RNA sequence: GCCCGGAGUCCGGGCACCA
RNA sequence: AAGAGAGUAGCACUGUUUGGGAAUGCAGUGUCAAGCCGGCAGGUAUUUGUCUGCCAAGGUUAAAUAUAGAG
RNA sequence: UUUCUCGUACUGAAAGGGAGGUGUGAUACACCCGUGGCGUGCGCAAUUUGUGUUUUUGCCCAACACCG
RNA sequence: AUCGAACCACCUAGUAGCUGGUUCACGUCGAAGUUUCCCUCAGGAUAGCUGGUGCUUGUUAAGAAGUAUUGUGCGGUAAAGCAAAUGAUUAGAGGGACCUAUUCUCAAACUUUAAAUGUGCAAACAACCCAGCCUUAGUUAUAACAAGGCUGGGUAAUUGAGGCACCAAGUGGGCCUUCUUCGGUAAGCGGAGCAGGCGAUGC
RNA sequence: AAAACAUAGGUUUGUGAUGCAUCCAAGUGGUGUAUGUCGCAAACUGAUUUCUGCCCAGUGCUCUGAAUGUCAACGUGACGAGAUUCACCGACGCGCGGGUAAACGGCGGGAGUAACUAUGACUCUCUUAAGGUAGCCAAAUGCCUCGUCUUCCAAUUAGAG
RNA sequence: AGUUUGGCUGGGGCGGCAUAUCUGUUACACGACAACGCAGGUGUCCUAAGGCGAGCUCAGUGGGAUCUCACGUGGAACACAAGCGUAAAUGCUUGCUUGAUUAACGAUUUCCAGUACGAAUCGAGACUGCGAAAGCAAGGCCAGCGAUCCUUUGCGAAGAACAGGAAAUAUGAACAAAUCAUACCAGAGGUGUCAGAAUAAUUACCACAGGGAUAACUGGCUUGUGGCGGCCAAGCGUUCAUAGCGACGUCGCUUUUUGAUCCUUCGAUGUCGGCUCUUCCUAACCUAGCGCCGCAGAAGACGCUAAGGGUUGGAUU
RNA sequence: GGGUACGACCAUACUUGGCCGAAUGCACCAUAUCCCGUCCGAUUUGUGAAGUUAAGCGGCCACAGGCCUCGUUAGUACGGCGAUCAGUGAUGGCGCUGGAACCCGGGGUGUUGUACUCU
């Protein structure tokens, strides 16, 4: 016996039932996994810089801080 | 529907079950704590009847094997020839006032 | 359900246009894209390395990757009850830049500009007024337009 | 499809570390060992009383098989292999038309 | 896939089949 | 000073059995030992040399265990 | 301190190996009251008259580093 | 009184994607007949629709919207055309064919042109603009660019709760109507697109 | 309840006993066989009368053809330290070559042509293992079909010839 | 003796492949969209028909004796089906070549569950080819192909290390020497029912669980076919379209034929014909009443109102 | 007002025919020892001006074809939403609204950057 093939009536109802989510913010996962590598490798050398000079901040930060307590 | 689940492995499809049909094969401990009272019983009963002799045979020290047990002690089945010898006790002799002999350890 | 391959319903897609044809001209080697640019995907149909599929076509999305010859784009796109962000990577040719935010740029560049001038305006038609006519025709529907309407 | 003899390949080895010279021949499978663990658990499971205990697959469809080629080097003597598409006729001759 | 025979060559033959 | 169980153990083929996998146990037929540097076992087949543990092919033996349609 | 089991460490087919921070140098050296750094972050603390700031818990994102 | 394989007891409560049944009340919510794979088509697994349990938060909007505005992209359907390419096709006129300029009538698998209804993106605080710096093994012949940071100054209507998990049910025979449509002489016929309904619901 | 089966008659096959057919799980076991070719066992046709044509390519059965090609265990030799590997030998059967249809079965097309037309004894040509012989028929076997002619009725998709 | 003897399907069977796939159209100007819908393809082929540099211009037309000049927007060619694309080229000729190799498990698109397979896009490293260079090339653009288990091939060359290290493949578990076997990584032998069982018939002697999800008979929708009628008027009728007819066209009605469908019924609605008996319809054969004729009489043709009454006996089947 | 070289947009720049052109230039032109390539110095390559503005090039013109632009076709064709609207139907108008195309008519026939350059 004979069936239907195919129908696409009442999708577009149940898929606004619990609607079209918005797409992800575009901070949300922003990684370069598979770019340009000469320039990926670079910035992670300037990375590991960015990150001493951080820790030598707060070093300087709380010094201060304790030399005027 | 399944959904994530383990597969399961349940090993159960050998007759072990009473039925009209089938006898069974099964195992119960409903005998437990009588058991153990009647253990018990014939223990003192033991004792009573050999007054004054120990109740258990005198045993040796021995070393567990395996790396696993090196550390571990426990008791052996019986005194070695060797040993009886070093103490001068016939093993014959020694049977008799309730020592335990083992005629195959080797004290290496 | 019978042939549905990459290109199936591509003929006027793809097609180039009347008196238009020929291949990516100076002015479009030497744009310049950066990461975080807004760019417009349509193919040329002339270049046949690097073009993207049918549904990207007039698509608008921002960069993500630049390559020598190359350039990737993000992409949003409904799927059943979600929109999924897409990573298309297509040639330079394929790509032209967006002017989907000129307008903003612009009224920040006004806003700047007006503070600036106050460191150192229109007419409402919706209102009323006088309206002086010096002549009123009338309409009437004259018989002879009636006749008109005969082929 | 024709094939040349020769080949001016790369070699990955360490000492020839450039382009040289392959000759070309066709790869042929082996013999079964017959005492191979596969070919020693068949054996195993086929004797007794049940009759045939495994698949034979007669419904053959395919009228071509794929051609690899191994690559011998001559200094140093490692071999590459090459895989091309199916063809119904396959030769070596390298005489250029 | 084996062993032959007749023209490395195609056929005729007796055999053998776990993707 | 001697000795300690022979169509026995082993091997080949076939069948069955086992988690036992180049073969765990057994059965049939063929073949069939060693003990003057012995034999068996040591979980991957073969040949060679060590090491470790035992000494088959005869027999008896309480207690702790079962009573799943009995007395 | 159980005599066994699950867990406090994972990784490789295997032989095997086995995870703290900061500073200074190119089984290295010296210290040990301690979030590896960045972003968004309940509550609390301190300021201005509502705003700006510190520490941020839990969670999440992206970059290090260390073990096989 | 039993025969295209007798009767009796047992294995046996044999297996059944198929047919039948399945026992108190009120309350809060509430569907699907569709996608992919399967010796699959009277059945399953898988996603969707639903319930329960929440977590993190907020008090005008955080990563809000089946809707408009402004700006900026995409398209070849209706229409139109054959006096424009491809194809079909009627008749005269000027130099039997042929040529030149016309003329009647056309196209789901023709088109120069080309709507309406549509469809991407943007319209700010995890951001922007400017100033002064830091780093790099990236680019450039080197001022200049890239990228990651640090320190000071200024910054599109109207509706309203945002985001993230875990566990699981039923369902996977549909049918009707508006408009657009394909096959068929047609059908209360077979097959699709958009929306609303019945199924599950009375008044 | 018959047109089916059986029957007398006819034909074919195997077989001289350490046999042919054949039962049983098995044995110094059992049946035709208390038998001996005018016998026993296995098929087909179906009284009498008169007959029983051609085909051995296919499948089957069979041969006192094994002549040669191919093959399994068992045997015999080699390389190797050995497991392993290789070589040679290796029966029936198959292949090859004969016989057999009262074994299963099978048994043709197309043109031209005789003093009116019509038919074609005669010719030619394709083609098989052989090309349906003696007989019989719209028959319980003929689609077309209620075939065509005679007979039987006033009239017959019926009956007979 | 045991078992099997595909699926889809306007019932099933025979047929076909709509079973894995590619182009145009259906398809309604984003994307997606079904039918045993329409027009056609695919399991191959190519050491060049792959890569690059250079030179040139094709189909065709016209004027002159294969040769020559001019025009020539592609009307040619690009392995094959179609669409798109291309003129100092993506076409043709020629020269040199092997980028159809390797490519540290880099990322992505199409189908899509955001799985795999097939195909494709953008890259980093090695060694190269063609170019004076910029540059192009890891096949021929998009269709041309394949899991687990098993079999088979390639890589783990020789040396260096007083110790397993940034550098020496691992194991065979009491230990050593040489064979053998096995693991880890990359390919190949195939499943076309193409996400991948190893497969012949018959049942009228038949069986079971079910199905009105599905055929054969009644009923329902339709009316192609069947049947019964209108409209126009070229002709036929001694001349005369219409007494009577009426071609070429066009408009309807009926459900008394046969088709098309599959709505009800498969825990059953007794399936042809004849006999008997009642009733209804009119599209009127006879009986009643009228008009008209190519109606002298007679016999008839046509038309209207009319269903009250009637409509036979036999041979073969 | 010009020329040359390198360009951007790629016909308001194209096609046919006609008329004119100071200077710097561009070009036609002369010739094969050497570099280089052909059947042929025709193309290409190397050498250098004895001539010529005939051609190429630039400017202008043509009720010329094309192309660009504005109107007209036309609120026409077609469309979204509504009706217990009209009509036997085929179809159509109405309400709130969006809105073309060909033919035809008027106008137009390149704009410009960098460097070196003659009045
Ligand atoms: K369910
Ligand atoms: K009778
Ligand atoms: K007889
Ligand atoms: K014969
Ligand atoms: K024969
Ligand atoms: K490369
Ligand atoms: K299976
Ligand atoms: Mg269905
Ligand atoms: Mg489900
Ligand atoms: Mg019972
Ligand atoms: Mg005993
Ligand atoms: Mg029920
Ligand atoms: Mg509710
Ligand atoms: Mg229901
Ligand atoms: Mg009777
Ligand atoms: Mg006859
Ligand atoms: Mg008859
Ligand atoms: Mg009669
Ligand atoms: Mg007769
Ligand atoms: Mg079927
Ligand atoms: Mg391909
Ligand atoms: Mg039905
Ligand atoms: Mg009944
Ligand atoms: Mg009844
Ligand atoms: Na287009
Ligand atoms: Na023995
Ligand atoms: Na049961
Ligand atoms: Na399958
Ligand atoms: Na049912
Ligand atoms: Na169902
Ligand atoms: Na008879
Ligand atoms: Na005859
Ligand atoms: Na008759
Ligand atoms: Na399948
Ligand atoms: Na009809
Ligand atoms: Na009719």
């Amino acid at each position: 016996a004979k069936s239907k093939n195919h129908t696409n009536h009442n999708q577009s109802r149940k898929n606004h039932r619990n609607g079209i989510k918005p797409p992800l913010p575009l901070y949300m996962y922003n990684s370069k996994r598979g770019g340009w590598l000469p320039a990926l490798v670079n910035t992670r050398r300037v990375r590991k810089n960015n990150q001493k000079a951080a820790l030598k901040a707060r070093r300087e930060r709380l010094a201060a801080h304790q030399a005027a307590q | 529907p399944k959904g994530n689940n383990a597969i399961p492995h349940v090993h159960q499809r050998k007759h072990w079950n009473p039925c009209s049909s089938q006898k069974g094969n099964v195992k119960v401990f409903f005998n437990q704590p009588a058991q153990k009272q009647r253990r018990r019983r014939l223990r003192l009963l033991k004792a009573k009847k050999i007054f004054p002799r120990p109740l258990k045979a005198l045993r040796p020290q021995v070393n567990c094997p395996t790396v696993r047990y090196n550390m571990k002690r426990r008791l052996g089945r019986g005194f070695s020839l060797e040993e009886l010898k070093a103490a001068g006790v016939k093993p014959r002799y020694a049977r008799t006032i309730g020592i335990r002999v083992d005629r195959r350890r080797k004290n290496k | 359900v019978h042939s549905h391959g990459y290109k199936c319903g591509t003929r006027h897609l793809f097609a180039k246009k009347f008196r238009k044809h020929g291949v990516p001209s100076v002015s479009t080697i030497l744009t310049n894209f950066k990461v975080g640019d807004y760019v417009d995907v349509v193919a040329d149909a002339a270049v046949r390395a690097g073009m993207p599929h049918k549904y990207y076509h007039g698509r608008t999305g921002i960069v993500w990757n630049v390559t020598p010859r190359g350039v990737g784009v993000i992409i949003n796109k409904p799927v059943r009850n979600r929109t999924v962000r897409k990573r298309i990577c297509v040639r330079f040719e394929h790509v032209r830049k967006s002017r989907c935010q000129e307008a903003f740029k612009q009224k920040l560049k006004d806003l700047e500009a007006f503070r600036a001038a106050k460191k150192a305006k229109k007419v409402s038609t919706r209102n009323g007024g006088f309206v002086c006519p010096k002549k009123v025709e009338v309409l009437a529907r004259r018989t002879a337009d009636y006749e008109a309407m005969i082929p | 499809v024709n094939y040349p003899k020769k080949k001016k390949m790369h070699c990955p080895d360490e000492r020839c570390n450039a382009h040289k010279s392959f000759k070309v021949v066709q790869y042929k499978a082996g013999k079964a060992r017959l005492y191979a663990r596969g070919k020693r658990r068949y054996d195993r499971k086929q004797s007794g009383y049940g009759g045939q205990t495994k698949p034979i697959f007669h419904k053959k469809a395919k009228t071509t098989k794929k051609i690899v080629l191994k690559l011998q080097c001559s200094n140093c003597k490692s071999i590459i292999q090459n895989v091309l598409k199916r063809t119904k006729h396959f030769e070596l001759n390298d005489k250029k038309k």
